[PDB]
RNA sequence: AUGUGGAACGGGGUAUUGUAGAUUAAGCCUUUGUUCCCAAGAUUU
RNA sequence: UCGUCGCAAUGGUAAUUCAACUUAGUACGGAACCGUUGAUUCAGAUCAUUGGUAGAGCUAUCAUCUGCCGGAUAACGGCUGAGCCAGAAUCCGUGCCAGAGCGACG
């Protein structure tokens, strides 16, 4: 069938089969968000919509929290279009690296002599002309620019300190515009909240939650309704129009098996494949949907911050 | 006037035509067009119970709108309703006041089982005596009686001087 | 969950909401009587 | 903006969370938590239930 | 594979049942707390 | 040699039906286009809430969310007078699932 045969995704990150259709007319931006499937909450969204049956009805549905905020944007990777497919013309990151990125590039970072990009960083810093020449070649030859972007696994609260690198292509913008955006975002921390507000239907993807002797299969939640960005660092993660009072998206006393996300989440009204702390692959829709229901935003009135583990109703 | 409204006639039930109000989408707009200009057709939704002549009776002044209307709905109705339009929250046995109380300025006759508090609520606030009475056997008077200042009430929005009926209201 | 008793709100489709009103079942008055009709909107 | 108060637990029942003992008459005896939900189903007196607020009030 | 080092507990918080108490994360959180140990060896390129 | 990030040859594939309202009591007793609101079946996910299981976890068409647009066509109707156009739940693609041959980088 479509999803059949069943096969758990070996890669923790939900490698996107496709990406949103880039267009040079649109500003140089991204079309992905590195979620982490933090948890869920009954974010009551008052669906203020005349004609609809659930007019102004608070939709107390699961706001599937997915930790997604500042993710280390290292550099860019060239991608030239070839008669045999899409070939990576080059891969030029920024001079500045991170221990999490180095840990990701290896498997025994502490055991290893931290040689990851040792001379490469020196070449990037000292031989900047060579980096510029390669960048100039990338801008003049590569058809697409895959903006390299790691994660904040070591930065945000997580046992894994291997930054989830993602070759997020520059969604839109010309070759010069994509290079300039990559240069601006060189050695930066791409914030998922900055990329998108997560206040409407999204194209979140990623592996499912490993049940046992299945799950953990790469999926793509089409038209995944996103309630709001669950900023775990901010006390107002679950604070909404009616709830407010600096409510925390995590359950009172910490979410089950995920606690409180050290950074912003991608809390989405509905389901999201993946267990607690399992890295998600939220992204923009490849196609376009001008549906009135999708266009109309459901006003998030209240939310749920109950100490679900235990007294599933004790919000405070 | 047999105002065409979807399939069920139910103009009075949907729109409880008060004395100086009408408590009202085309049928509601039609009620707002003719009756609403003189007798303010306040589009009552009562938290989904849009039927006004089923829950929200009362002559304009202190029209006994159902207390079943949500806190936002009751506040929005009360705020929109002026002093001669006030939506008094019917919380007594005539919680279905629109069907229960026979909204009419002279007498807002309440349901036979409607409590005296609801009877006095329309009597005092709405300036329309809600006499607890079963209109032609049917306990809820406002549903059976198309009461006017001068289920017929469910099927006919009877204002102070108007009696606008439903789509296929029985002639 | 139409369980609060007394189809959709009021509607029974041959339920009070959620609520299930009363059921005539084998022939019992509860559902069939419906408060003897009349009253509110059944007059 | 007031929420239904727990009949079993004498403390404002959370929306959806907890339970309300809705009988045929829709008593809707609200409950502050799952423990109160069992108390709500049994219609336990909030004054009797020590965890309930009414016990402290009494 | 010498430091948010992790691992353990000591826990706290957290709740459950329950009439406050104990378990108190176990797939509840979390620790300015404590100690332990640390490529340590073995093995393949 | 190890590791990271990717390419996509190829294989599979998915959505389905109905009701109501607006059109409109109009066109001509009574429609249809469009739009809107919802339901049926099926598929993929999730456990915030509710139920079950002895708080947690698991789980429920007992709970919730999600489930498209391009090309080429058949019948058939047109254009000039073969070559083109319009045209189906059909077919091939977009998308989704798996990744055998390969790319870039340390």
């Amino acid at each position: 069938l479509g999803f059949l045969p069943r096969k758990r995704a070996s890669r923790q990150r939900g490698k996107v089969k496709a990406f949103p259709k880039d267009d040079a007319s649109k500003p140089v931006h991204l079309t992905a968000f590195l979620g982490y499937k933090a948890g869920m909450t009954h974010i009551v969204r008052d669906l203020d919509r005349p004609g609809s049956k659930m007019h102004k009805r608070e939709i107390l549905e699961a706001v599937t929290v997915i930790e997604t905020p500042p993710m280390v944007v290292v550099g860019v990777v060239g991608y030239v279009e070839t008669p045999r497919g899409l070939r990576s013309l080059t891969t030029v990151w920024a001079e500045h690296l991170s221990e999490e990125v180095k840990r990701r590039f290896y498997k025994n970072w502490f055991k290893s002599k931290k040689k990851a990009f040792t001379k490469y960083a020196k070449k990037y810093a000292e031989s900047t002309q060579s980096i510029n020449r390669e960048l100039e070649r990338i801008k003049k030859y590569c058809s697409v620019v895959r903006v390299l972007a790691h994660t904040q696994i070591r930065k945000t609260p997580l046992a894994q300190k291997k930054a989830h690198l993602m070759e997020i292509q520059v969604n839109g913008g010309s070759v010069a515009d994509k290079v300039e955006w990559a240069r601006e975002h060189f050695e930066k921390t791409v914030d998922i909240k900055s990329t998108f507000e997560q206040n409407e239907m999204i194209d979140v993807i990623g592996v499912t939650r490993g049940k046992g002797n299945a799950g953990y299969m790469h999926r793509t939640q089409l038209n995944s309704k996103i309630y709001r960005i669950g900023a775990g660092d901010d006390a107002k993660n679950a604070s909404t129009d009616f709830d407010a009072t600096e409510k925390r998206i995590t359950p009172m006393g910490g979410f089950v098996r995920y606690g409180v996300v050290e950074n912003d989440f991608v809390m989405l009204n509905g389901a999201t494949p993946g267990p607690v702390k399992r890295v998600l692959t939220l992204r923009k829709s490849l196609l376009t949907h001008t549906s009135r229901k999708a266009l109309e935003p459901v006003s998030l009135k209240w939310i749920d911050t109950a100490s679900k583990f235990g007294h599933g109703r004790f919000q405070t | 006037l047999r105002a065409q409204f979807e399939n069920s006639n139910e103009i009075g039930v949907f729109s409880n035509l008060t004395n100086s109000y009408a408590l009202v989408e085309n049928f509601y707009s039609v009620f707002e067009a003719e009756l609403g200009d003189v007798v303010p057709v306040v589009h009552t939704t009562i938290g989904g119970t849009r039927i006004i002549g089923r829950l929200t009776c009362g002559n304009r002044k202190g029209l006994l709108v159902p207390s079943s209307t949500t806190d936002n709905e009751l506040q929005h109705l009360r705020n929109s309703l002026p002093d001669p339009v006030k939506i008094q929250r019917v919380d007594e046995r005539l919680s279905a006041l629109g069907n229960i109380v026979a909204c009419n300025d002279y007498v807002a006759l309440v349901h036979p089982d409607i409590e005296r508090e609801t009877e006095e609520i329309i009597a005092d606030v709405l300036d329309v005596e809600v006499f607890r009475q079963t209109v032609a056997g049917n306990v809820l008077t406002g549903s059976y009686c198309a009461l006017s200042n001068q289920v017929i009430g469910a099927g006919l929005v009877v204002n102070d001087w108007c009696a606008f009926a439903g789509l296929d209201t029985t002639a | 969950i139409m369980n609060c008793a007394d189809a959709s709100c009021g509607d029974m489709v041959l339920v009070v909401r959620n609520a299930g009103v009363i059921v005539n079942p084998k022939g019992e008055m509860k559902g069939s009587a419906i408060t003897g009709p009349v009253a509110k909107e059944c007059a | 903006m007031r929420v239904h108060t727990c009949y079993f637990c004498s403390g404002p029942v959370y929306p959806g969370h907890g339970i309300m003992f809705v009988r045929n008459d829709s008593k809707v005896f609200r409950f502050c938590r799952s423990k109160c939900h069992k108390n709500f189903k049994m219609k336990r007196n909030p004054r009797k239930v020590a965890w309930t607020k009414a016990y402290r009030k009494a």
